């Protein structure tokens, strides 16, 4: 994703507010790290409870 | 680490053929031919999960 992001970023100009394509790839961002920390979470509390 | 790393060096890939050429809304017969190695992949992904 991070290097979808840098592809993006050296075409287009330096503007302050945020694009649509901006918006997309920040909510893919926040997909992945999600899904990332959901992981975390399992790995820690396995040992306890296995079945939840 | 076979899936991820394919599919990491082919989406680099896609994007480096796609800069050779000017911005054009049509697909390019380099860009069918990317899709469809890309699809090979996503399918030996698929035969992985249903073996």
């Amino acid at each position: 994703m991070t290097t979808i992001n840098t592809h993006l970023r050296e075409t287009l100009p330096k503007i302050p507010y945020v694009k649509a394509i901006d918006m997309y790839l920040m909510g893919c961002f926040v997909f992945v790290f999600m899904a990332l920390l959901e992981y975390a979470l399992v790995n820690y509390i396995f040992f306890s409870q296995p079945a939840r | 680490v076979f899936g991820v790393t394919t599919v990491l060096t082919m989406t680099t890939l896609s994007i480096s053929a796609r800069n050779s050429l000017p911005k054009v809304a049509y697909a390019t017969a380099m860009d069918w031919f990317i899709a469809v190695c890309y699809a090979f992949v996503f399918s030996a992904l698929i035969e992985f999960a249903t073996v």
